């Protein structure tokens, strides 16, 4: 039975890995893709790839043995690694959000008068932004002057069971992005509609409530358990650790909610599937 | 008027109607030999070493 | 009056028709059936000329195979260095629609030309160290499509109005026009010896012209769509008319015959470039679908292709020396290929 | 390096370079316009009231944004040989004259021909098409005398000027069979300056469709 | 009309400062590059300055490096060179010139004017010497001339970097050869150039009474730029 588990790893990883190749590709092979739109797509392909093929190895490797492989020391490394790059995913889509909310709110001011170190300074503010999060903390907790309180055994940060700033790290960076999407979305959506007069309008609805469910349905399970734990130890062993992997699977459905509903980006994979 | 432009067009007829011509497969051959005399020199279909090539 | 004049006009084609069949004694294949192939010709791409913003028209080669000229519809007309990727200069044009350019064969001038009727010509070895307009041509009253140096002193262009004119650039003034054709110009190739050429219309025809008299010499018809571009045979006495109706053509002067016709099933674009090779054995061509074709030039066998596009090819040029061949299509790159 | 003297060319390519690419940026920002018709279709009415051989570039302003009409129809030669020039535009002027109770065939006839040919071609499966309807008033009084029977046999109905004109404008408009582009209709004689702001409104509405499309929200 | 004059010299206590401008016009300014070459009152030339367009690289001579600078304003077509804490060895007249730089151009085209200047008393680069500063010469006679360098100037990209010049007596110096091959634009078809490696000539034939003077010798392998001590040809 233990196949079973490492199959649906390799596959979801793997499919991850070939479909942000493709789009790394994608844009700089079509003259028109090389927009600004997409140093930020860039920026996702990236993150989505470093934590596809080596964290989620990792988590596999480690999955079913319940022993730590690489010793205390590294797995710290691990941990501060795997959530720096999905902390940055995410800043990656609430970019993502920011402009085209801008670009279809304003669409003859605002397309003009950002540039690409705009874009660039955007990327740079979410990726320091990730770092400033998380890096800090899971590493220099231990050196508070409490001892390494994790079991060998497993390698989990101890911060989840530290003194609320728990729930503020939790509130931050999940509660604030699903807010402020949603808020964003609902004016994209509202300000869709022709003024000069299916249709359009439903379609981007139809578009933005695939992208929000599909967001929120993966990740708000694992924030539900992380504001459990801290004041209460119901801990199935059964759900923690597929907690986790609802997580590691909006890297995969990433590519298709972004690079799939766009027609040019659809329309050049088919360049790059043929002579190949 | 049409009677001056057919008579121009039936002029200019009458005077590319009267050159000489030869037989095609004279013209074939020399094709041929030019193709085959002057392809020593044909960096295309004999690629030449990267000794000598600029942009290599 | 009208009915002699049909007849007689009758009477000249059918002496044509039976002549053109009494010459014709056998097909090219069976002389050349003991001609060796060439094989599979693999060119992959050596430089990528990442320089332009619109869809390029119009590419020409210099004089010493390494400066190279592209116009293309983003407003510019930028002289490129081919063996270091490198720009020299860049022109800005007063009219974005350019479909023609030129390069003087002793480097010193340019000519654009365009949908505008005129026909500008530039310098390039001024004393204040930049390109300046030196005489405008406006003379033509359709669309310019293609334009050939002769020499540094006089200019021949071909405009979308049946007509093609011979310019004298130290007047400014139209010397010579050439007249006969029914439907528009599309192309133009000056001749090695620079004493006649050559002109391919929009209604499925080509004449032959000289630049000393002004009449026309011979005229080719056997081609069922407009023509779109024709290049000579190196030796001066063939040249290749590729048209919109999937296939190309290779006529001859002196057999005053179409000789050869290059097409497949599966191939359904258009031409859009001719060019050949500097031992005039391998035709190269610019189709629709997204790619380039070397044709073979004495088996009519497709022989390799130069695919890599990610448009539609409409330019294509060799170097005097048959050293690379260029390519610039609908997307603003350009490509080297060995 | 290896570079003694060639460093002094690479500068300058990139000085080029960058000339190139502010002068792309600055000429991105102009929103280019087509303008069609036929033989007296009311084109010359509306081009001489936007107040600021070959192709006569118009050229003016509204609302901070850079027009430029691209007036084309002088040319005189087959007409299929340089359209695709004027791809990539972000829409095409069309003028219909609504005096179409004449031949030279039947004017409307021609109309609704160069209509269908220009609105299924390759190139424009995806490029809006801005539809006018010029002189109202001469079809509003032509239609008390003469009904629209005498052009269209098909035609059922009344002989009204509000029915007439909306069968007329459902004629046009369903000569379109791709679901991308969108065709905007408006009716206009000699009047206001009501003849720029339609067309500034049909442009926001296109930029906003392509903003959307491109984005990949769409 | 192509046209460079200089202004701003003439007497300075030791020690002191003094601005020069090479004010220039006639020609696009803001795409060229301006030189400084400075020449001692019995002595050749001496390379003083560079400043190529844009502003982008500066270089400076080996015995300037630290105390003057090179600055231009192309909006203004002037140029600049800041002179501080003069040395008695600077009592040289100032020189500038036009180097636009790109494939095939031709550097060092036209030469200014030269403002004099005045001072009371009180290893590893490339060197380039000639044979005699002294060798008198007949009209009607065919005369030939030697310029030896030290390192070999075959650049790998199939060019040799090295430049003839002419000074006719009390005015500005002229270009004759640039690269050691190509003959530059008005100077006749008469004179000629040659050499390999290190080993160059320059060939004149049918010799006038209008070739007397001085002819020197440049490399642009890499800077700084050296010359040579020249050859005074003489009538009779
Ligand atoms: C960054 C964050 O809070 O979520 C990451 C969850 N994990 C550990 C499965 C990646």
């Amino acid at each position: 039975e233990v196949v079973f588990i490492v199959l649906v790893a390799g596959s979801l990883s793997l499919v991850t890995i070939i479909g942000n190749i493709l789009v790394m590709v994608s844009i700089k092979v079509n003259r028109h893709l090389q927009t600004v739109n997409n140093y930020f797509l860039f920026s996702l392909a990236c993150a989505d790839l470093i934590i596809g093929v080596f964290s989620m190895n990792l988590y596999t490797l480690y999955t079913v043995i319940g022993y730590w492989p690489l010793g205390p020391v590294v797995c710290d490394l691990w941990l501060a690694l795997d959530y720096v790059v999905s902390n940055a995913s995410v800043m990656n889509l609430l970019i993502i959000s920011f402009d085209r909310y801008f670009c279809v709110t304003k669409p003859l001011t605002y397309p003009v008068k950002r540039t690409t170190k705009m874009a660039g300074m955007m990327i740079a503010a979410a990726w320091v932004l990730s770092f400033i999060l998380w890096a800090p903390a899971i590493l220099f907790w231990q050196f508070i002057v409490g001892v390494r309180t994790v079991e060998d055994g497993e390698c989990y940060i101890q911060f989840f069971s530290n003194a609320a700033v728990t729930f503020g790290t939790a509130i931050a960076a999940f509660y604030l992005p699903v807010i402020i999407m949603t808020v964003l979305y609902w004016h994209i959506s509202r300000a869709s509609k022709s003024r000069i007069k299916p249709s359009r309008e439903k379609k981007v609805t139809r578009t933005i409530l695939a992208i929000l469910l599909a967001f929120i349905i993966t990740w708000a399970p694992y924030n539900v358990m992380v504001l459990i734990n801290t004041f209460c130890a119901c801990i199935p062993n059964t759900v923690w650790t597929i907690g986790y992997w609802l997580c590691y699977i909006n890297s995969t459905i990433n590519p298709a909610c972004y690079a799939l509903c766009n027609a040019t980006f659809k329309k050049t994979f088919k360049h790059l599937l043929m002579c190949h | 008027a049409s009677i001056a432009q057919a008579r121009k067009l039936v002029e200019q007829l009458k005077m590319e109607a009267n050159i000489d011509r030869i037989k095609v497969s004279k013209a074939a051959a020399d094709l041929m030999a030019y193709c085959e005399a002057h392809a020593k020199e044909d960096p295309l279909l004999t690629p030449v070493p990267a000794s000598e090539n600029p942009f290599r | 009056e009208l009915d002699q004049l049909r007849q007689e006009a009758e009477q000249l084609k059918n002496q044509i028709r039976d002549a053109r069949k009494a010459c014709a004694d056998a097909t090219l294949s069976q002389i050349t059936n003991n001609i060796d192939p060439v094989g599979r010709i693999q060119m992959r791409t050596r430089r990528t000329l990442r320089g332009h913003l619109a869809k390029i028209y119009a590419m020409h080669w210099g004089t010493d195979s390494r400066l190279l000229v592209s116009a293309s519809q983003d407003g510019k007309l930028i002289i490129w260095d081919s063996y270091t990727t490198n720009k020299v200069h860049a022109i800005p044009l007063r009219s974005s629609w350019v479909m023609t350019c030129a390069y003087a064969p002793s480097g010193n001038y340019v000519a654009c030309g365009g949908l505008d009727n005129i026909c500008s010509i530039y310098n390039l070895k001024t004393r204040e160290g930049n390109v300046r307009v030196s005489r405008e041509l406006a003379g033509h009253t359709g669309y310019l499509s293609c334009c050939r140096f002769l020499d540094d002193n006089q200019i021949v262009t071909s405009s979308g109005d049946t007509t093609c004119a011979l310019w004298d650039i130290e007047t400014g003034q139209q010397t010579t026009t050439f007249t006969g054709h029914t439907g528009d110009v599309m192309s133009l190739s000056l001749a090695p010896d620079t004493r006649l050429f050559v002109s391919g219309a929009c209604d499925a025809s080509a004449k032959l012209w000289d630049v000393r008299e002004g009449m026309c010499r011979q005229t080719f018809t056997g081609h069922e769509s407009d023509i779109n571009a024709i290049c000579f045979f190196p030796n001066g006495n063939a040249f290749a008319t590729g048209s919109d109706d999937a296939t190309c053509r290779l006529f001859d002067l002196r057999a005053d015959q179409e000789l050869m016709t290059y097409s497949h099933d599966n191939i359904i674009c258009g031409i859009t470039s001719v060019s050949f090779s500097k031992s005039g054995r391998l035709l190269l061509a610019g189709y629709d679908d997204f790619n380039c074709n070397v044709w073979d030039a004495l088996k009519a066998d497709r022989a390799g292709v130069l695919a890599g596009h990610d448009n539609r090819v409409s330019c294509l040029g060799v170097t005097d020396d048959g050293m690379a061949v260029a390519t610039g299509s609908w997307d603003s790159f350009l490509k080297i290929w060995n | 390096t290896l570079s003694a003297e060639d460093k002094a060319a690479v500068e300058r390519s990139k000085m080029i370079e960058k000339n190139l690419k502010e002068d792309g940026i600055s000429a991105a920002k102009d929103v280019k316009l087509l303008l069609l018709g036929a033989g007296e279709s009311g084109k010359s009415t509306i081009v001489k009231q936007m107040k600021i051989t070959g192709i006569v570039e118009t050229h003016f302003t509204f609302k901070n944004l850079h027009f430029r009409l691209f007036d084309v129809g002088g040319q005189r030669s087959e007409r299929k040989k340089w359209i695709h020039c004027f791809e990539d535009v972000t829409a095409i002027i069309f003028c219909v004259a609504l005096s179409g109770y004449d031949q030279v065939t039947n004017r409307m006839h021609e109309s609704l021909m160069l209509f269908d040919s220009i609105c299924n071609n390759k190139f424009f499966i995806d490029t809006s098409i801005i539809l006018f309807l010029n002189k109202k008033d001469l079809f509003g009084e032509k239609i008390k005398k003469s009904p629209l029977t005498i052009c269209f046999p098909e035609y059922t109905g009344p002989n009204t000027y509000e029915d007439a004109a909306a069968y007329i404008q459902a004629q046009f408009e369903s000569k379109n069979r791709s679901p991308n582009k969108e065709i905007y209709c408006h009716m206009t004689c000699a009047t206001d300056t009501n003849n720029i702001q339609v067309v500034f409104d049909a442009v926001t509405d296109i930029i906003i469709a392509n903003n959307l499309r491109g984005c990949g929200l769409y | 009309d192509v046209q460079l004059v200089e202004s701003g010299g003439g007497l300075v206590q030791p020690g002191g400062s003094r601005k020069l401008s090479c004010s220039a016009s006639g020609f696009a300014f803001s795409s060229f590059g301006m030189h400084w070459v400075r020449q001692a009152p019995e002595k050749g030339l001496e390379w003083v300055a560079y400043i190529s367009s844009g502003s982008g690289t500066i270089y400076y001579a080996d015995t300037v490096k630290g105390r003057f600078t090179i600055s231009r304003d192309d909006p203004k077509n002037t140029l600049f060179l800041q002179m501080t804490s003069l040395r008695s060895e600077d009592t040289a007249m100032y020189y500038c010139v036009r180097s636009i730089y790109y494939y095939g151009s031709s550097p060092f085209d036209f030469w200014g004017q030269g403002t004099t200047l005045t001072v009371s008393s009180g290893g590893s680069d490339i060197v380039m010497t000639q044979a005699t500063s002294s060798v008198p010469v007949t009209p009607g006679e065919s005369v030939s001339i030697s310029c030896r360098s030290s390192k070999s100037l075959l650049h790998s990209n199939g060019n040799t970097y090295l430049y003839w010049f002419l000074q006719r007596p009390g005015q500005s110096p002229q270009l004759l050869i640039y690269r050691m091959s190509n003959l530059a634009s008005g100077v006749p078809d008469r004179f000629s150039g040659s050499g390999s490696g290190t080993a160059f000539t320059l060939t004149i034939s049918r010799l006038e009474a209008e070739d007397v003077g001085v002819y020197y010798c440049m490399q642009h392998l890499e800077y700084p730029l050296t010359f040579g001590a020249g050859t005074k040809l003489e009538l009779k």
